[PDB]
Order: C-alpha cells, then structure tokens, then sequence
RNA sequence: GUCUACGGCCAUACCACCCUGAACGCGCCCGAUCUCGUCUGAUCUCGGAAGCUAAGCAGGGUCGGGCCUGGUUAGUACUUGGAUGGGAGACCGCCUGGGAAUACCGGGUGCUGUAGGCUU
RNA sequence: CCGUGGAGCAGAAGGGCAAAAGCUCGCUUGAUCUUGAUUUUCAGUACGAAUACAGACCGUGAAAGCGGGGCCUCACGAUC
RNA sequence: GAUUAGAGGUCUUGGGGCCGAAACGAUCUCAACCUAUUCUCAAACUUUAAAUGGGUAAGAAGCCCGGCUCGCUGGUGUGG
C-alpha cells in the first residue's frame, strides 16, 4: 500500500503556527517592521493606518501597538457615506478617497486640530504633503498598513492613503501607485488621478454601456438606476460629499437596544450527557444484535 | 583466536555501538534470538521461566549463543521438538575493542573493533522458556545447565505472568473471557475503553 | 431537490505536447498548438537530465496551453467528436479531473501543413465547482471540505449525462 | 621526558585565600560608552 | 585541547525548544528597557545579529544604555580569582525582564504603606520576613478511629 | 448570544468526518471599459449586486487522534554529604537530605484587548 | 490531492529558517568614506573575527523599514 | 539511527508451483508491502527530566512630592 502521512507522531510532532497566520489575516513578517517602536523612542506611540478592502466595505482605522493588544484610536467605515451623500457604489476608488479623508478629518476632530492643517480643500490629485506649523501642533503622521493587498499602481488602498494626506495626515509616500503614474515615460498624471478620485472612470463606463447596451447595463448597475444617479452628476455629488465630510467629520454612536437574551447556537453538552449517551448506545446496540442473531 | 572473556567481563567503558562512526565491526556471532515452536498461539504455553542476572555486567554475543544451543539441546531432548519457545532477551550493541601488539607501544593506543558484548544490570532477564505449565522441572533444569556458560552469578525465576506477556496468569483467562484483550500470534493486544465504538461494535459482533 | 449552484462545470482544460527535444521540431510544435488554441503557449524546461531518453538539464522539450471557458468547452468538443465520446473508466482520476490524448492534431479541425508536420497532444479537464477558488486565493485560504469536492463517480454521471457519452469498462 | 600538560588543582584555594572580590559597586557611574547624541544632549541641557 | 570558537557547545543552549520555532512573538519586541532595569540573558537561536556570548547565558544583568534596537547591559564575570563588571550589547530578542526585582518592588510598596499606615494608631506591626519559626504546641484529635498499624511487606521477587 | 477590522498569549486554538446557522457582517458569486497582470480576468487588480449557505467561516457532536492538565508508576530509578559498613571482586545495604520519567487510568477541548455592528 | 520541512540555504558539522533565511524575477553596489565604544582568546595585551551605536553619501521599497558583505559558528599576518 | 518475533489485509509488485489459449478469473504458498502489536539499544539520539549546582535581589546610592533645562524624541510642557 501506501505510508499514512497524518500518522500520530505526524500530530505529536506538529507545530501549529499563530492563530491569524493560520486564518491568513496577518503577515507577520510585515507586522515585525511595521508595528515596532524604536527602544530608545520608549513608549512613544507608533501610529499606523490600516486600510482594508471587504467584499462590499472599506474599513480605514488608525492603531498603535499595545502588549495587551494594538489600540484603535480612530476609524471610519465606508458605510457611514450614505449619511454623507455617497447612496452608492460604496467599494470604488472614489469611495476609498471619502472614507480616507473621512478617517483624516475624524481624527483631527476629535484631537482638537481642524483649524491648523486643513489640507488640499480643493481636490487636485498631484504630490501634496502637509508641513509642520511652527508655534502649533505637529501634524499627525503614521504609515500606511497594506496588510495582504498586491501594493500595484491603482490600489484602492493607496487612494485611502491620498484621501488621508489630502485630509491632513502625514504619511509618507510617494507618486508611483496612484492611477496614472505611467511605468514608461516613468510620469505623473494629476488630471488622471483626478479624474479617477472623482469616479469619471465608472462615469464613462456608464457612457458606454449607453453606447450600445441597456439590459446589460441595468445587470451592472441595478442599484445606481434605483438611487438615480447618472454620469455627468457623480462628480458633484463626489464634492458634495467631500464639502460635508469636512464640514460634520464627528461620529455618534447608535443607541443600544436591549437584547432578549435568545441563544442562536447549541450548547456544549456536558460529561454526563456525553456519557450516559454512550452507554445507552452500547444497550441499544446489544439489544438490537441479540434480536437480529 | 580471541581474548578471554576475563578481559571484557566489566561496564568499564560507555556503551560503544556500530555506528557512522564505529565503523568495521564484526558481525556478533550470535544471530538467531528465538527458536521452538514459536508460531504457536497464548493459551497452550502458559508457564513462563527466565533466567535473570544477579550481577552488573556484559556477556559476550558468543556465550549468549553458547546458552542458546546448550538451552535448545536440553529442551528438544526432554519436551519434544516443539513443545518450548526460547527467547534470548539480550542483544549484542556494545562492541569491544583490541589494541594489538604487532614496536611503537602505547602510542595512538585506540584499539580497533573486535566483537560485541551486550551489556546486563542486576535484575535483568537474559533468556526466557514458555512452555505447558507440566514441563515445570525441564524449564528449570534447562536453564541451570545454560547458567554453566556465563559468567557471574544468575537465578532461575518462574514468572507469574502469562507466557512472553504483562498481565498475571491468574486472571489473564478471566480477562480474555471477558474480552480485555484479544489474542494475536504470540502475544495479546490490550482493547481500552476508548477507541471510538465501532471497533467496539466489531469485536462485540 | 438540489442546490442551484453546487452544480459541476469545467473548470481549465489543459493542453501538452512533449516532444522531447528542442528545435524547429519544438517550434512548430508550438505554432499547431497556439493555433489550435488561440493564444501564445509556453515552454517547459526538462527538470532533470536522462540520456536514455536524450534530454539534458534546462532544455524546452514541451510546450502546454490552459484555457478557460468558452474556448475551453470548444476545444472539449473538438476532442471529444475525434474520440466519438468514448471514455475508460481509468481514465478518471480519484479527484475527479480526467483526461486523454489524440494521437494526431489535424482530426479536430486543423489544416494539414506539410511543413510544421504532424503532433499529438494530451486533453486534461478539471472539473470544478462554485467556491473553489477558496483552495487558491491569497487572503484568507482554506480548504473546499469534504461534501464540496468531486468524486470519480460524479465526475463519471457528469460526463456520461451532459455529454451523453459511454464509460466503457476498461 | 614527558610532562603534565594541564591542571587546575590548587586555584580555587589561591583564588579564596586572597578573597574573590566583587567589583567595587559605586554611585555615579561613568558615562562611556553611552548612545553620543543621547551623550550631546544630556550636555547639552547639563549647559543650559 | 578545545577549539576557542565563539559558539563551541552551544548546539542545546542556542537552540529553540521542542514546537517552539518560528516566528518570534511580538511581545519581546514591543516591551520597554529603560535606564537601571535588572534584566535577564537568555540567547535565542532565532535571530543571529546582537547574540550574547555563551558565557552570559542565564546571567542578570543591570540596563545602563538603551539604544534603537538592543540595550548595553552591566553584568559581572567570574575570571579565575576575581570579579569583572562588563557591559555587552545585547539585541532585545535574547533579553527578559527579570522578576527578582519586582517582587522587591512590590514588597517595599506594601510594607511602606503599612508603615504610613497605623502611624497615627501607635501599634506594632513586623515588617522584617522572619524565617520559619519552628511549629508551635496543638492539639492531634483522633475521631474515635485508632492509627492503623503500618508493617513491612515481605520481600518477594518481581523480575 | 454573536460577528467584523486590528490584535496578545500561540493546538484547551490543530487534524478527520457528521449536524445546525435568525439579523448584520464575512463570503461564495456576476463582468473586464478604465487601473493593473497573466499562456489563460484561474490568481492579482478593477467595476458591480442576479443568486446561495453548497463551500469557507461560526457553534455543536465523536466511549475520535492529538494537545493541555491530574492520579498511578513511586518514595521506585537517580542523587548531596558519612562510616575502620558488607563483599575476592562486580556491586550492594544503612545514616543524613532532595527526589524523577514511560506504559496504564481520569478531567478539559481556547481565554482575552481596542473600535464598530446585529440580536429593533 | 496529501505533504511541519522528512528539501534547499557553496563547503565539515551543529544550530536556525515556510506568504522565509528556500525558488523565480525587478532595481542596484551599505563589499563605499570616518571618529570612537564593546565582545570573543585574554595578561583581560595584540592580530583575526564580531557586536551595538554615531556622522556623511547612497541603494531598495508605496512605506514602515532593511542594508556599511555572505543566516551564525572558520577561511588568516607585527616591526624594518 | 540500530533491532528480534510472530498476527490481520490486499493486489501494490516479485518467487515457486496449479487449473487455465488467456483473464487482479481462480488454488495454495514464499516473499517483499500496509496496519496494529512485541524483544533489546545510543558518547557524537531524544518528547520528558532530576540531585548537586551558576547568576540576580532582599532599601537612604530607597521611596513620595513640587519645579526647571534640553539643540533628542515628539499629535500633546508628549517620552526620556
Ligand atoms: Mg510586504
Ligand atoms: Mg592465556
Ligand atoms: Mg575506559
Ligand atoms: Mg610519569
Ligand atoms: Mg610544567
Ligand atoms: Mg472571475
Ligand atoms: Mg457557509
Ligand atoms: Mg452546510
Ligand atoms: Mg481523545
Ligand atoms: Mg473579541
Ligand atoms: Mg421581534
Ligand atoms: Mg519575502
Ligand atoms: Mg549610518
Ligand atoms: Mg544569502
């Protein structure tokens, strides 16, 4: 035959590794480096910004590593735009912009710094990056955590990361990821990462399927035919959302309903039940056997 | 040809076995551990007698043999031809050295591989005899004159287990009756309470 | 009743031509199969070096292809009309892939060129299911279960009821 | 004319006949071989 | 005679114990060393750069530099008659906060507190550990059950 | 009661099979104009929302394997210090202290930090 | 499809390593200039080797960072 | 890494035969194989793991307050 590869001293010598390594949520290779402060610097905080791409959201929190656990201090999710404006299409680039500038402006609010470091108030979508006033605060800096995201040219992560920087924070980067950095002529197109910050790029999709398509165009945008949104107003309602987020940055809570208390799931059957079950199989078994012989 | 056993009789050195790096040895003359009708079931050869060390020291994989045979010989003439089981409990590891002499002396005096010894505690058992438990006086008497071929001092003892097994003989029946172990070759397998119940089922169908 | 979406569809078809050695052979080779399969194939180095069969460390000896979709159930078509739809019941693997060969290419519908010559060629089909991509994605990977996968007997009432082919017993 | 090669027989006992002394443990120990920009501010607010 | 090799007969010390290999835990890197911490030495295998020589493995130490990514750290050696209080320079993976001294730490608080405490009462209260005393008289009460009898077993051979 | 984002300790958390998942969510899923990348839009990247808990995932089950923690083995093995103890030796006994590990037999099968939801 | 490393990491051996320290690509020359401190043999002297820094010029990456030779343990030389 | 012995499975192959044109169709077998067991081992093996032993601490150079300096680190008279 063959050897039995999952043999018991397989399973006695196997080492698991880390709980989020085995989910694959977390590389630590990337973690050590990302989350360490300096031993000299103590325990100054190190300030991350994490931007995470779901299926249907964005989430965008800042953290600091802790022993007992890394500490979110601000976060905004992209579910929180249609308060703001944005009914639809909560996953594109557009939306990464306004939960990026959201978290920004979230921050400073809360931190008591809206009045200094405003920002690119008018959306420009070149190399912008804030400085430090003297006599005032210091501007908020943190690094950008890409998690397990493929960091290529266009990444909605890095158009959280320059919806923050337009917002205020000070993170490093630089113009190579954003749309329109062309690998060849080795160049930055502001218009193209305008227009794509701004969500032309689905505005001319729409245009398109106009060409020539409708059922196909309602199976792609079912939703934006039932909120009623059209090309050539994308934009504004983009501004607009962006005019409001900078306006009412601060977050309330909902209120907490009580529960019912309803378990949803079984309960873990204790020794007892665990056992008599077994014997009441064993009699089962023989008085169902001495019949059958 | 070889060295007395006078020569080797104590644990002197750490135990030296064939190796990567013990390289050349000898094969240990001794290369058959267990003879009789070995392929033969638990139940018709109950008693079990060893011959047990009183000393701590290493027997040579000759003299092993040499008890073997003597052993053997003794048993086929008195309990027929397969009415026993032997079983030599001691295998030869530990190999010996020999720094010959042909003049350099004691110069690089690391001597090269000369043969195995197995090395025994006070309390270890060298051979063991099943048998039916009648043959009771021929087990005794086959080990006493195997005693002639070793050195040191050794006991006879008649075991209160089962032929070649752990559990005592006075309740071994009693649990294979009730199904605590299943017989098998010349052993038994011990059945827990704690395999999942389908082999449960199995053995109770 | 059923699941409407647990159902079984192929899921790549793979095409190989080993030639074992590299030349205008190999190129050629090459042409007949990116032709057949409209698409640019690649070339596998030979991992090892065996002079029984001639071959050297780090030489293309074999040019392969993998289509999805559309082109891929054309392609299955093709193969299978050559093999008028008759299949072993070895030819089916335990994990419920399967495959074959044709033993020369301008059968299915290729144009016989004097020059390029005449290959044959080894069918492979995976078939698949909807969440499969699970086993193979970055983020968060894991296994498909154990209800999920597909067996050699679903693979075998797969084919012999879509394609109304015969198994036979082999 | 062979010779010993090495021993330690009688060291222990020249060691604790004299007593192995610990180090002279003190207040205000010295600044060498501190991080230097740490050194030059820690002078630098010592001047001022 | 030997070889005067760095790691000579470290193949047990530097290793990494039985299902513990890997990636190290962040919890040794993110834990702060200040000036003065009496601190532990135990190399790790894991990482290369910054490792103690062998000779302080399992040595405590006392923080007297802390720098971007190890400590410089005063330790004492035995050198044949006398005692030398070195320092070395340790990465912070092969080094532990040694909990001989909170205890103290923590001992000092408490008996401070007392002495605060009960200072306007004008009791006594002991604060130096005294060493176990030895038992005092009590009393035995037997049940109504008298001891049973303990004799040797006699000797009968197993093996 | 429970989930998501980021985690700490890294199997009491893993592995195999089976049963159940209300709402949100996570997913599977639908396409390739734009960004991006491949032999292949399979992966990655991007644009969405027809369908589904099938799978992942979560909870539970197995006289389950493993793992963790106890009892037994056992005051056994070993061992600090002592004797003008025994023994031809090999080794062993005692006095003064410390004191294990298999087999075998029990119990358990993730805790928890910050932020944000669902159970109106 | 299974696969905790049973492979590979130049060499002896040992330690270490799995979205890596292994394999394949992209770009480069931190194998560069400079003052000190420390460890290893030690007399606590040199050479050799190594470790943390600091000051400039750089490389790489979106970035955090990482890098002043080889994953670590060996591969080398006073006065005139 | 060495190492003895029997048990139960199959065609996964080989070896003696046998009916078979042949047929994993079939008969014994001997084997190699797999699964549970079993005897005996390691200075250059190890999950475990002592006793003896090696560091460190057992306060005035300590704790608790208030305030200044800093060109370092700094969301923050933040941290040090
Ligand atoms: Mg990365
Ligand atoms: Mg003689
Ligand atoms: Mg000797
Ligand atoms: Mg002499
Ligand atoms: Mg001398
Ligand atoms: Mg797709
Ligand atoms: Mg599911
Ligand atoms: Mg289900
Ligand atoms: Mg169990
Ligand atoms: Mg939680
Ligand atoms: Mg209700
Ligand atoms: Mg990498
Ligand atoms: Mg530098
Ligand atoms: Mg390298």
């Amino acid at each position: 035959f063959v050897k039995v590869v999952k043999n018991k001293a397989y399973f006695k010598r196997y080492q698991v590794k880390f709980r989020r390594r085995r989910e694959g949520k977390t590389d630590y290779y990337a973690r050590k480096r990302l989350v360490i402060q300096d031993k000299n610097k103590y325990n100054t905080p190190k300030y991350r910004m994490i931007v995470r791409v779901t299926n249907r959201d964005i989430i965008c929190q800042i953290a600091y590593a802790r022993i007992e656990g890394d500490m979110i201090v601000c976060a905004a999710y992209a579910h929180e735009l249609p308060k703001y404006g944005v009914k639809v299409g909560l996953t594109n680039y557009a939306a990464a912009y306004c939960t990026g500038l959201l978290l920004a402006r979230r921050l400073l609010n809360r931190f008591g710094m809206d009045k200094i470091y405003e920002g690119q108030v008018e959306v420009t979508g070149d190399e912008y990056n804030v400085e430090s006033i003297d006599g005032q605060p210091g501007a908020f800096t943190c690094y950008l955590d890409a998690g397990l995201a493929r960091t290529t040219t266009g990444n909605k992560v890095f158009g959280a990361l320059k919806g923050a920087v337009d917002g205020g924070l000070s993170i490093p980067h630089s113009t190579k990821r954003f749309p329109g950095y062309d690998s060849e002529s080795k160049e930055f197109n502001a218009e193209v990462h305008r227009k794509h910050i701004m969500g032309q790029n689905v505005a001319d999709y729409m245009r398109y399927l106009m060409e020539e398509d409708e059922d196909a165009y309602k199976k792609q945008f079912s939703q934006y035919i039932k909120n009623n949104v059209t090309p050539d107003m994308m934009e504004e309602m983009y501004k607009k959302a962006h005019a409001a987020i900078r306006e009412n940055p601060v977050y309330e809570k909902k209120p907490k309903r009580e529960v019912k208390k309803k378990r949803w799931n079984r309960p873990k059957m204790s020794l007892a039940q665990k056992k008599d079950r077994v014997a009441q199989k064993k009699a089962s078994f023989l008085r169902a056997q001495e019949r059958a012989a | 040809g070889r060295r007395p056993a006078r020569c080797y009789r104590y644990c002197k050195n750490k135990p030296y076995p064939k190796s990567r790096f013990c390289r050349g040895v000898p094969d240990a003359k001794i290369r058959i551990f267990d003879l009789g009708r070995k392929k033969a079931k638990v139940d018709e050869f109950p008693l079990c007698g060893h011959m047990v060390s009183d000393e701590y020291e290493q027997l040579s994989s000759e003299a092993l043999e040499a008890a073997r045979i003597c052993a053997n010989k003794y048993m086929v003439k008195s309990c027929g031809k397969d009415g026993f089981h032997i079983r030599v409990r001691l295998h030869p590891f530990h190999v010996i050295r020999i720094n010959k002499m042909l003049q350099t002396g004691m110069r690089g005096a690391f001597g090269k591989p000369q043969g195995t010894v197995a090395r025994v505690h006070i309390g270890q058992v060298i051979m063991s005899i099943r048998t039916k438990l009648q043959n009771k006086e021929h087990v005794v008497e086959a080990l006493r004159r195997a005693k002639f071929k070793f050195p040191g001092r050794q006991k006879i003892h008649i075991s209160k287990k089962w032929g070649f097994t752990k559990f005592n003989a006075d309740e071994f029946e009693d649990m294979v009756a009730e199904k605590r172990l299943i017989p098998d070759g010349c052993g038994v397998k011990y059945i827990p309470n704690r395999g999942p119940l389908d082999k449960w089922r199995a053995l109770h169908s | 009743k059923e699941n409407p979406m647990r159902e079984l569809r192929i899921r790549k078809l793979c095409l190989n031509i080993c030639v074992g050695e590299s030349g205008d052979r190999l190129t050629r080779a090459a042409k007949v199969l990116e032709q057949l399969t409209g698409q640019t194939p690649v070339f596998s180095k030979a991992r090892y070096t065996v002079r029984s069969f001639g071959i050297r460390r780090n030489e293309k000896i074999a040019v392969h292809c993998t289509v999805r979709g559309a082109k891929a159930e054309e392609i299955l078509e093709k193969g299978l009309k050559v093999r008028e739809y008759e299949l072993r019941k070895n030819n089916f693997s335990d994990t419920g892939n399967f495959g074959f060969g044709i033993q020369e290419h301008i059968d299915l519908g290729i144009k016989y060129d004097p020059s390029i010559g005449i290959y044959g060629l080894d069918f492979y089909v995976v078939l698949g299911r909807p969440g499969f991509s699970i086993a193979d994605k970055k983020r968060r990977t894991g296994c498909i279960g154990a209800k999920h996968r597909i067996s050699k007997e679903e693979a075998m009432r797969w084919f012999q009821q879509k394609y109304d082919g015969i198994i036979l017993p082999g | 004319a062979k010779s010993k090669n090495h021993t330690t027989h009688n060291q222990s006992r020249k060691w604790h006949r004299n007593g192995i002394k610990k180090p002279r443990s003190q207040r205000y120990e010295s600044l060498k071989g501190v991080d230097p920009k740490f050194l030059r501010n820690m002078r630098f607010a010592k001047k001022h | 005679t030997n070889t005067k090799g760095k790691r000579r007969g470290t193949r047990y010390m530097f290793s990494r114990p039985f299902r513990k290999h890997g990636v190290v835990p962040l919890a040794t890197y993110m834990r702060i060393y200040k000036k003065g911490d009496i601190v532990d030495i135990k190399g790790m295998g894991t990482v290369q750069k910054g490792m103690p020589h062998k000779c302080y493995h399992g040595k405590t130490g006392r923080v007297y530099n802390v720098t971007q990514h190890a400590v410089g750290i005063v330790v004492n050696k035995q050198v044949k008659g006398k005692i030398l209080a070195k320092r070395i320079n340790v990465r912070i993976e092969h080094i532990k906060h040694s909990k001989s001294r909170d205890s103290f730490l923590k001992r000092v608080k408490e008996n401070d507190q007392k002495k605060k405490e009960a200072k306007e009462k004008g009791t006594w209260v002991q604060l130096k550990r005294q060493p176990a005393p030895p038992r005092e008289a009590h009393f035995v009460r037997t049940n109504g059950k008298e001891p049973e009898l303990l004799e040797p077993i006699p000797y009968e051979f197993m093996a």
